[PDB]
């Protein structure tokens, strides 16, 4: 009984939020 | 000049009825919020300044105060969900969308960045940004014959903001908006700047983390050959999301998985399965495990590319998480494979490292190994070589570990262990 198993822990990723320092 | 004011001075300046005093104070605020060590976002919110900044966003006659307020609000919206919420509650979203058409490139870029910070808060603010109409003007900023005429920082910021519009789930982004965005996204996936490529691959991986219909709308755009190409890159920031996207796509149907195999992806996995970065190894093994869960001709493609010895390798020596994914790949292989294929698995050396892993404490990995052992014996009974395999397992110390597992806290573990011993070793 083989099964495709989606990603364990999906959320090196881009920052969700970014401070603008200059 | 405007360096190092107090919130008190900034307030008096904003509350004067002098546009130029207001501009000075807004720049002072921006400079407080652009310092490194813990900007006083909460002090600025508490002083009531967000509504004023938001009103300054609409002063077409004074583009500098538009810029300074846009930057200040960008930096407030980059904080906690409560601070981003304070910016949204001030009416900022429609005002930033209006600014996206500014004739001043730095004001437009600042608006792009602020909307990216707001959408990066989560699904609700992402969908609210979309409902106010941001996608149309964002995509119009990129509607040029050759992306290479745009300034590099500008294009990187636009790409990051788009990637955040494609991000998060529960719910996933609206399907109409995904179809609006995808063409521009594929174009950016063919750009030559590494940061644009990394963020585009991230967006694609976000969109493929869903049900097979999202996967399908992405695969129908023909991005898989380009994803395989990027899977080959040398920059880890590009390989990592390219591998994530390929893995997501192969969690889908057998025909989507086949689109990945036909683009050449398997030829890359000898490197990926021996990659010095643990995360690459783990993600590549998880991908392999979802491919060995496919059809028999797909398993045969895995065999033909020579990847079984690489699986034996990761199973023999690797970070334990990578080894657990390799166990899953072996179990899916022995579940779906022909007898010749399972025989081949054994001739490559799977049994000894599989047995060595039964000394582990994780219960599900042990369960998975026992399922794989069952499947292998059951291939052997089809050939009558079951005695040879029983001996082989006894000889590397596996049967000792199985016997010990007969008396395990888990029920199905003890059940499978005792079944194995009383059915093949008696």
């Amino acid at each position: 009984p083989s099964v495709k198993r989606p990603h364990a822990s999906p959320d090196d990723q881009p920052a969700r939020k970014r401070l603008d320092f200059g | 000049g405007t360096v190092n004011w107090s919130v008190e001075d900034i307030v008096k300046g904003i509350n004067s009825n002098n546009l130029e005093s207001q501009l000075q104070a807004t720049q002072a605020a921006r400079k407080l919020l652009s310092r490194e060590k813990q900007p006083p976002i909460d002090n600025i919110i508490r002083a009531g300044l967000i509504p004023k900044f938001v009103s300054f966003l609409g002063k077409t006659d004074c583009s500098p105060i538009q810029f300074e307020s846009a930057w200040a609000l960008t930096n407030i919206a980059s904080g906690t969900s409560e601070q981003t919420k304070a910016v949204v509650d001030g009416g900022a979203i429609p005002a930033f969308i209006s600014l996206l058409a500014s004739p001043h490139a730095h004001i437009s870029e600042q608006a792009v960045w602020a909307l990216g910070n707001i959408a990066g808060d989560g699904s609700a603010f992402r969908d609210l940004v979309i409902k106010h109409g941001a996608i149309d003007p964002l995509l119009a900023l990129l509607a040029v014959p050759d992306l290479s005429t745009l300034a590099c920082g500008y294009l990187r910021n636009l790409t990051w903001t788009l990637s955040n519009l494609c991000r998060n789930k529960n719910p996933a982004p609206p399907l109409d908006a995904v179809e609006q965005i995808l063409p521009t996204l594929v174009r950016l996936l063919h750009h030559n700047d590494p940061e644009v490529l990394a963020d585009s691959c991230w967006a694609i991986s976000y969109l493929t983390d869903g049900p097979n219909e999202r996967i399908e709308m992405v695969v129908k755009k023909g991005v898989v050959p380009q994803l395989v190409k990027l899977l080959g890159a040398t920059e880890l920031p590009i390989v990592t999301p390219a591998l994530r996207a390929i893995g997501n796509i192969v969690t889908g149907t057998d025909e989507q998985t086949q689109k990945v195999i036909d683009a050449g992806a398997l030829a890359v996995f000898p490197s990926l399965l021996t990659n010095p970065k643990t995360n690459i190894q783990k993600e590549a093994t998880w991908t392999m495990s979802n491919i060995t869960a496919g059809r028999q001709d797909q398993i045969q493609q895995v065999v033909n590319h020579g990847l079984v010895p690489f699986l034996v390798g990761v199973l023999s020596k690797a970070d334990f998480k990578t080894q657990k994914e390799a166990a899953w790949a072996i179990t899916n292989y022995t579940s779906g494979g022909t007898v010749e294929q399972i025989v081949y698995l054994v001739h490559c050396g799977i049994i000894e490292p599989l047995m060595n892993l039964l000394s582990a404490k994780d219960t599900k990995i042990i369960q998975v190994i026992l399922d794989a052992i069952s499947n292998i014996f059951q291939a052997a009974e089809k050939l009558g070589e079951t005695e040879k395999l029983s001996i082989m397992i006894e000889e590397c110390g596996g049967l000792d570990k199985i016997e010990a597992l007969q008396r395990h806290e888990n029920e199905s573990v003890y059940k499978a262990s005792l079944n194995l011993i009383e059915k093949y070793f008696s």
